């Protein structure tokens, strides 16, 4: 029975954990947005 | 104020190359110019020689450079501590050899 | 006048301007990574 | 048999955690010094 | 001309060096949010 305890527990967080994943490769996209605008004035001015 | 060791493991900060960061600040300081256009540690051994009467090669390395790591065990979700001295020939150590570790099978 | 300074404020709104372009990098750095540790505490509520 | 790997595999994970908690401490940390120093010299 | 133009080249070089830094802000943190991304995903790939 401890076996339908820890595989409820592990696949929750496995969720979890890619509710973390997918909130942390969105960390990698903002910077990628936010000097994108900012490495436009870089030889103009 | 006291000397609170848990805060050196709850700060976050670490260890850097920091010729990425000689650069970084070497052209950030740059724009500031143009807008305007014995040791102490000698004395530390006579603070021990004097307070201690001795040389005690115990407290030797608690003068030199210290780093307390904090990690954690994968079996009983415990905490414990990493430590490398200055002085250690063994790992983190600032007198050892070249040939140490690589985090390659970490990453591969 | 207008041999000095009509080219000014072409090194001048760059001057000003990225002081603001800057710091809505500095919020939105602090409005999306603190999420995902929040999202780490939310695994400590499960585990 | 199960019983026991499937915790221990669950005991590392649950310290995996904080080993990338602490990993993941440096997020609101390494952006500080790359902006604010830089903005006065604009200035 | 050593008055005129000598006070603008203190300032041409001042925004010219500071958008340079921006370009490599962007490169040297993310590829240690990227270890971070692989760890993330590696507690998992434990389970």
């Amino acid at each position: 029975e401890r076996a339908a305890v820890l595989q409820a527990q592990r696949t929750a967080a496995a969720a979890a954990l890619e509710n973390a994943a997918l909130q942390a490769a969105e960390l990698p996209v903002d910077i990628e947005r936010r000097i994108r605008p900012i490495e436009q004035q870089v030889h103009h001015i | 104020p006291p000397i609170s060791p848990e805060e050196q493991l709850t700060a976050p900060g670490g260890d850097t190359a920091t010729a990425e960061d000689v650069s970084i600040t070497q052209e950030n300081e740059e724009i500031l110019a143009l807008v305007q256009r014995r040791s102490l540690v000698e004395w530390l051994d006579r603070g021990w020689e004097a307070l201690a009467g001795g040389d005690r090669p115990d407290w030797l390395w608690s003068r030199r450079s210290i780093s307390v790591v904090l990690r954690h065990h994968y079996g009983t979700k415990q905490r414990f501590v990493v430590v490398s001295y200055e002085n250690s020939v063994a790992w983190g150590g600032r007198r050892a050899r070249p040939p140490r570790l690589s985090s390659e099978l970490a990453t591969a | 006048r207008s041999t000095g300074r009509s080219a000014l404020a072409v090194l001048i709104r760059a001057c000003r301007r990225i002081q603001q372009q800057l710091q809505r990098t500095r919020r939105a750095l602090f409005q999306r990574s603190n999420a995902v540790l929040t999202s780490l505490h939310h695994v400590r509520m499960l585990l």
